[PDB]
């Protein structure tokens, strides 16, 4: 089976050039009598490794021409002209014997001659110009000045892909409004039409009288052209123009002609400044920032010497006027003559040694000449001990880089040092820590394994080994050392606590085999159709030398990647069982390519079988594309069909989505920049395209320039309201932005040219965030909308090293004491201002959790004791707590684990661990919290998961023996699409995809609540409680942010005499709060938030209004999140408890405990760092969450999901596995 | 990208330093059919105005004496008579 | 006047000291090498007495920049120091550095690039073996060392009244 | 099961399945070579 492919040039003109030539990928024979195969594969391998598009013969033609101006003066040979290229497709049945060759090409009756299937892929052509004229040459000038370049872009064929959905008129205008024209083709045939152009690269050159020089730049002639303000000797260029009027540019220095003084398009300057030879040493800039000048100081201002010696260059001050100052140390390899040695040789010897050139005109060690020395017995003995008293280091550099700028009167340094090897690889890099404790180096370069305590402390990272063929062989995992200085590799190795992988790779250079610290390893095979890739638990039976899952679950379980004859993939093939001493399925995904070699389409396994017996069954995804590969048009099974043109400079033009909202794009002309200026939509029902988002852009007056704002989008008008940018850092980061809302009757519709209108559609409540920034752009101080202010700061590393909070009108609360993280930079210890410690554990040889402990130093009590129990590969199998557990459990003083099982594809089988003795069944309806006061128990659970063979949960098993607890969840699967609801919808699977929008958003959330879905797939609406046409529906509805985010959410019911409505709304760093009964307001709370939910968020709650007669104010909410960012301990401010909650692996609540009720009212951020809603939903950016059903609410877009099934949730291991924003990136 | 070419200039940005230690380079080649060694020397060279000599310090086991010492070559194009035959 | 840039060779009318940079403009003879010699192949004699020292590249600074007065002339901004192993029975070349040179004066330098060749040393190595093989090869005898039939070693040919021998 | 062959030429039908599993058999040369086999009837009975 190997595989085979072949280059022919079929004809070459006079002057060598190509122009006709072959490409040729031959099929896969069939199968063989005799495999030879190495049998450590899994069976039914081979046979699922044969599929059609293998037996393929792929014949790619491609024809071209090209202009040769010679004469007896001139000879300018080999400029393109054009290009034609076509595919024929033929069977395996029209391969002749012994292969193909030319003779066989260039027979009358070949596979390529003519009045055959030539499918055509593309064109190209170059024109050319003179300098003078703006029409194409006929032929090019001595000089080949090129004008543009012409692309085919589409055929006649390839607009059948916007399957209709547009007037035939429409799209032909609409193509040519992209800047796409009709032309011939350049090597046309007998039979054949225009085709759809796009011209690009446009340049304007300048004259013979110069250098003939671009003068004039741009992508397409839809958009402006950049001017090219070329130097005296047309060398370089030194400044820049564009449409806009916003101008760059720069001073070069001469001994290099490289730049060196840059001016930005706002009054910012940027300065660096070289040694001879060229490298950068420093770095300054400066400017203004809001109507006034800051920054560094400019040279003539702060004069500064870098440092020369590189631990002299360590030992600084903090007042270096400068940034990220380089000093380079490439000779520390070499031995050099250290002042004893030299004296005593400096009588006589040195001479000798001198002339021999050991000893070089700087005091040097010449290598060679030295070890010749040694060789011829004339080397004197006085010189070894240079060699060994001195140990050489890794040619290196250091980077001093300052946090701040040269007037603040704090500017820690951050000191980087990298060391490379001779081949220009860095070999390692390290950067000053906080004191602690550190590996020692010793005098000879020797590890020291055993830590001790220093001031003087580097995070040794990325320290690799080579094998002369840069391919990196060890890598050792991350330390910290009590030096700077290179520690040796000899030494290191030996250690073995100087845990380190190894990188096996064969003759190709791949890597086969990765042993990781553990002994644990990856293999992959490797065969000219296939990939076998092995994990470590696929490989654990062989590292045996049973605390685990049984290895005999993965033995013979790979992915298995088949490929084409083209080099695609095809087929992925997964193997699977759920038994330790199962038969492993196989569950196959297959994918199609069309011509060009683009995925044409893909199909779920569940879904495959079922389309071989029922025809009518589509794929899961369909594309449809460009002949540049541009998709036009996707449709998939799970989340509609949608068609998407965009112009000639790459930006969408117009889009329609699944439901039939018809996008299009407003962007600038050509005399500017060509930015996008507004968008509009309409949907089937209206008529008018109603603009949801607008934007005013910055030009380059000096208001402008002074709050660095040229060319920025300064107004962004969008769906929920109007972001303005008022100021812009010296650094490019946001220093002042403001914002209002949308009354909650007007729809974004920003109609018109005056602002003055826009206004009248938003409430006045306007609301301003202000930052301080430092110089490397960390954020120092944030006051959110409401004033209260977050004081952040960083420790010599660059790391957050502490936190405070001052609230409006009151003095600084600390929230953070002190900070230390690991070698990898984890957090490793944080103590919070209420006087409670959190201290990680983590493996050393994996560097990941191992474990988490919470407790008061005060009366050294643990609260919360975590250990992560991994399998070889990461997926936890058992969570332990082993503290005592708290004050809500009535006599009850012990809590067995977590234990969890996973299947062959590491898909939760089972999962146990304590509930709420009385939580009942999980649905959306959440219980109340238990109060001490209670007297309630906990107690175990298990739950079963069964999955279909599209991945989809089918059923959840619950079972608590205890209580006889005994809930069955069933889940109806759609028999067309991976649409999925509880049987509480529906029963009938035919019935599911009825209960999804076009695109695939769930109609009904729980039986009975209808779900309002904008044309944007954000969720609008969502009804809660449905009534009569006399008292209104209980609903909630919310409002999106032009990038998605969800804004403000409306909580409205509508009982008589209880519709309260809570108004929330959603400010960097504040949850603002406002809740109205049916009258007035109850309550006003500002939510203040303190770092990253999901990352042990403190929060604060002030109230203006409503205070709970329970509550103090200015209350602090301290969180203690898990693995994956759940909050499962809430404490006060004294660290005494608040709150526990335990969940299923899906997010349901399995145990609630609260100290009172009003407390419980306020914990918001309850799953893997999210909001839960009232609905039970949990929100996620860009989607909402079923925890109940352990499903998404809506498809994902098209292509953000690597997988097919876009309603699944994460990968079904939700133990392990958090996906922020709900839209887990795609690996690519 | 698409529509797009690589003849635009675009940024006048400047440099960036540290990184790992590169310096003088060495082309020791990997000859075939020859059997020879040879090494190859670039020479610090503007580009200039992006039109310059094109310069290297060429080894090559048994090329003979010459004004870079035995075995090296200036590669300076000339034409020749020939003195082969 | 006339150019912005200069690549310069230096056959020994220079300085090459690490202390300072060279001129572009500079007085003095260049030197000749040791290991001098002649080419015959065009019917005449033509010697290379000299061998180049260093190469150094220079701008013309005026011209590029602005703001430059005095016209002092082409500034370096970069040399190779060539260094020699040089005797008259052969000059190779045994270290290549970079070197670069500070408006100050001061000195940068780049880990130079060190070379050996072999050696002959005949004074050392002399060894002496008998040789067993080449029985009965007679100087004085129909006998002689040549290649035949193409290979690269001489075999032993001897030519009797009426045949050839050869021991390959 | 694809090609009725009253209404397709069953040489015709079947030339391009022989050519296929055949040593690259050109469409001419395994129509002949069924043709062949046809009149032959290379077989225990009638087997064309």
């Amino acid at each position: 089976d190997p595989q085979c492919s072949q280059n022919i040039t079929l004809s070459s003109d006079r002057f060598g050039q190509p122009l006709k030539q072959l490409s040729v990928q031959y099929p896969r024979r069939q199968q063989p009598a005799i495999n030879l195969y190495p049998d450590t594969l899994p069976d039914k391998l081979l046979a699922n490794s044969y599929d059609d598009q293998q037996r393929q013969l792929r014949l790619t033609y491609q024809q071209s021409s090209w202009h040769h101006l010679t004469n007896n003066t001139v000879r300018v040979l080999g400029l393109p002209d054009s290009t034609r290229s076509d595919i024929f497709t033929y069977g395996a049945e029209n391969v002749p014997a012994g292969g193909l060759n030319l003779e066989l090409l260039s027979d009358k009756n070949s596979l390529i001659a003519d009045d055959k299937p030539r499918e055509y892929l593309g064109q190209q052509k170059t024109a050319y110009t003179d300098g003078q004229n703006t029409t194409p040459l006929q032929t090019p000038t001595r000089q080949a000045l090129i004008a543009f370049t012409e692309t085919t872009v589409f055929n006649q064929s390839t607009l059948s892909a916007f399957n209709g959905s547009i007037p035939s008129d429409k799209l032909s205008t609409t193509l040519e409004q992209a800047g796409y024209q009709q032309t011939n083709y350049l090597f046309p045939r007998t039979g054949e039409d225009k085709v759809w152009v796009a011209h690009h690269g446009y340049t304007d050159y300048g004259t013979a009288a110069q250098f003939w020089r671009p003068q004039k730049q741009s992508n397409t002639q839809l958009t402006g052209k950049i001017t090219l303000i070329w130097d005296a000797n047309y060398c370089v260029v030194v400044q820049t123009r564009d449409a806009a009027g916003l101008t760059t540019s720069a001073k070069y220095d001469w001994r290099f002609l490289t730049p060196v003084q840059l001016t930005d398009i706002n009054d910012n300057q940027h300065l660096i400044t070289l040694d001879a030879l060229g490298r950068p040493i420093t770095l300054r800039f400066w400017g203004t920032e809001n109507g006034k000048m800051t920054g560094y100081s400019s040279p003539e201002k702060a004069s500064f010497s870098p440092p020369s010696d590189v631990n002299a260059a360590i030992e600084l001050k903090k007042p270096l006027p400068v940034a990220q100052c380089q000093v380079y140390a490439p000779e520390s390899w070499m031995p050099v003559l250290s002042q004893k040695t030299f004296n005593r040789l400096a009588e006589q010897d040195w001479q000798k040694l001198y002339n021999a050139r050991i000893i070089t005109e700087d005091g040097r060690i010449c290598t060679l000449a030295y070890r010749r020395w040694v060789q011829s017995q004339k080397a004197i003995p006085q010189l070894i001990s240079l060699l060994n008293n001195g140990p050489r280091l890794p040619p290196h550099s250091l980077t001093l880089t300052t946090d701040r700028y040269d007037h603040d009167p704090e500017q820690q340094i951050r000191q980087q040092v990298v060391f490379s090897d001779g081949f220009g690889r860095l070999l390692q890099a390290a950067a000053r820590h906080e004191a602690g404790m550190a590996r020692q180096r010793n005098e000879d370069g020797s590890l020291i394994i055993n830590v001790q305590h220093t001031e003087n402390r580097w995070a040794v990272t990325g320290r690799t080994e080579y094998d002369n063929k840069g391919q990196p062989i060890r890598t050792y995992q991350p330390y910290f050392l009590n030096d700077w200085r290179y520690v040796s590799n000899d030494s290191a190795r030996q250690e073995k606590e100087a845990y380190a992988d190894t990188h096996v790779y064969d003759p190709i250079g791949r890597e086969i085999k990765v042993i990781t610290a553990k002994g644990w390893f990856r293999r992959t095979l490797f065969t000219p159709w296939f990939t076998v890739n092995e994990d470590e638990n696929d490989t654990a039976a062989e590292v045996k030398k049973m605390k685990n899952i049984d290895p005999k679950l993965y033995q013979k379980t790979p992915t298995v990647s088949v490929y084409d004859n083209r080099g695609l993939i095809i087929r992925n093939i997964d193997f699977h069982r759920t038994t330790a001493n199962g038969d492993p399925d196989t569950r196959i995904t297959r994918h199609q390519y069309d011509i060009h070699g683009h995925l044409n389409q893909s199909i779920d396994p569940r879904l495959y079988e079922a389309k071989q017996t029922n025809n009518t069954i589509k794929p899961n995804f369909l594309w449809q594309y460009d002949l540049t590969g541009n998709p036009l048009c996707t449709e998939s099974i799970d989340a509609g069909r949608t068609v998407t043109l965009n112009d000639i400079e790459g930006r969408p033009l117009l889009t329609v989505t699944a439901t039939g909202v018809i996008q299009t794009r407003q962007y600038e002309t050509s005399s500017l920049p060509g930015r996008l200026l507004s968008v509009a939509e309409q949907t089937p029902e209206e008529k008018t395209s109603r603009i949801t988002e607008r934007l005013i852009w910055a030009g380059n007056t000096e208001a402008e320039k002074d709050h660095n704002l040229a060319g920025q989008c300064v107004r962004h008008y969008d769906t929920a309201g109007v972001t303005r940018l008022e100021s812009l850092s010296l650094t490019g980061t946001v220093l002042s932005q403001s914002s209002q809302l949308l009354i909650d009757t007007q729809e974004a519709n920003w109609t018109g040219d005056n602002e003055t209108v826009w206004q009248n559609m938003l409430a006045d409540d306007i609301y301003t965030t202000l930052s301080t920034f430092d110089a490397t752009g960390a954020l120092l101080t944030q006051t959110d909308a409401k004033g209260n202010i977050q004081r952040l700061a960083y420790d010599v590393a660059g790391q957050l090293n502490g936190s405070w909070l001052t609230l409006k009108g009151q003095t600084e609360q600390v929230i953070i004491k002190s900070l230390t993280y690991s070698a990898a930079g984890q957090k490793l210890r944080e103590e919070h201002g209420n006087d409670v410690i959190t201290e990680y554990s983590y493996e050393p040889e994996t560097q990941r959790l191992i474990g988490i402990k919470t407790r008061r130093p005060s009366d050294t009590k643990v609260l919360q004791d975590l250990r992560y129990e991994y399998d070889p590969v990461g997926n936890v199998i058992s969570i332990r707590n082993d503290a005592e557990a708290t004050r809500f459990w009535h006599n009850q003083k012990v809590m067995p684990e977590n234990t969890y099982t996973y299947d062959s594809l590491y898909q939760l089988i089972s999962a146990t661990g304590r509930e709420m003795a009385n939580i009942g069944q999980q649905s959306h309806q959440f219980p109340s919290p238990a109060l001490p006061s209670d007297n309630n128990t906990y107690t175990n659970y298990t739950r079963t998961y069964t999955y279909d063979r599209g991945g989809n949960l089918t059923k959840i098993q619950h079972s608590s023996p205890a209580t006889q607890n005994n809930y069955t969840t069933n889940i109806t699967v759609s028999n067309r699409s991976n649409r999925a609801v509880l049987s509480t919808l529906t029963e009938d699977p035919a019935q599911v995809d009825a209960l999804f929008d076009a695109g695939g958003h769930q109609n009904t959330l729980i039986s009975g609540q209808n779900l309002n879905w904008n044309t944007r797939g954000e969720l609008q609406q969502v009804t809660l409680v449905k009534r009569d046409k006399g008292a209104n529906d209980d609903r909630e509805w919310y409002r999106y942010s032009g990038d998605g985010r969800r804004m403000l959410k409306i909580n409205e019911q509508q009982a008589s005499n209880n519709a309260q409505t809570q108004r929330v709304t959603y400010l960097p760093n504040l949850e603002l709060r406002l809740t109205q009964n049916s009258t007035a307001t109850t309550e006003d709370l500002q939510v203040i938030t303190v770092g990253e939910a999901g990352r042990a968020q403190v929060r604060v709650l002030h109230w203006e209004s409503g205070k709970p007669e329970d509550i103090d104010n200015n209350q602090l909410r301290y969180s203690y999140d898990n693995l994956i960012g759940s909050s499962q301990l809430e404490l006060d401010s004294e660290g005494q408890i608040i709150s526990e909650e335990e969940y299923y692996p899906y997010g349901g609540t399995a145990l609630w405990a609260a100290r009172n009720q009003t407390e419980a009212s306020y914990k918001t951020i309850r799953y893997s760092g999210k909001e839960r809603d009232a609905t039970g939903l949990y929100y996620y950016g860009y989607r909402y969450y079923q925890p109940w059903i352990g499903r998404w609410l809506s498809s994902a877009p098209a292509g953000t999901i690597d997988g097919l099934n876009l309603y699944r949730m994460v990968r079904n291991n939700p133990v392990t596995l958090l996906d922020p924003d709900g839209l887990m990136p795609t690996i690519a | 990208m698409q529509n797009s070419q690589d003849f635009s200039i675009t940024e006048l940005s400047l440099p960036k330093g540290g990184g790992a230690i590169t310096g003088m380079g060495e082309a020791l080649t990997p000859t075939g059919p020859d059997g020879m060694a040879a090494l190859s020397l670039p020479l610090p060279i503007s580009a200039g105005r992006g039109y310059a000599p094109a310069f290297t310090l060429n080894y090559n086991s048994g090329a003979g004496n010459s004004p870079f010492g035995l075995g090296w070559d200036c590669n300076v194009m000339t034409i020749r008579r020939r003195t082969h035959f | 006047a006339d150019w912005l840039f200069y690549l310069v060779f230096d056959y020994g009318e220079r300085s090459n000291n690490l202390k300072t940079p060279p001129a572009f403009s500079t007085t003095g003879s260049w030197l000749c090498r040791q290991d001098r010699f002649s080419r015959y192949e065009y019917g005449f004699e033509i010697r290379t007495r000299r061998l180049c020292r260093q190469v150094l590249m220079y701008h013309h600074l005026q011209a590029l920049d602005s703001k430059i007065t005095e016209h002092n002339g082409p500034t370096l901004v970069s040399r190779l120091i060539l260094n020699y192993d040089e005797s008259a029975i052969a000059s190779t070349l045994v270290f290549v550095r970079r070197v670069g040179h500070e408006q100050d004066g001061n000195v940068v330098t780049l880990p130079p690039l060190e070379l050996a060749y072999q050696d002959f040393s005949p004074r050392h190595h002399a060894h002496w073996q008998p040789m067993d093989v080449l029985a009965n090869f007679n100087a004085i005898q129909r006998w002689q060392l040549v290649d035949l039939k193409g290979e690269g070693l001489p075999g032993l040919l001897y030519q009797d009244k009426g045949a050839w021998w050869y021991r390959s | 099961q694809g090609f009725d062959k009253d209404k397709a030429d069953l040489l015709h039908v079947m030339a391009p399945y022989i050519a296929a599993t055949l040593q690259l058999s050109s469409e001419n040369v395994a129509h002949s070579v069924l043709l062949w086999a046809d009149k032959l009837q290379p077989g225990d009975g009638a087997m064309t």
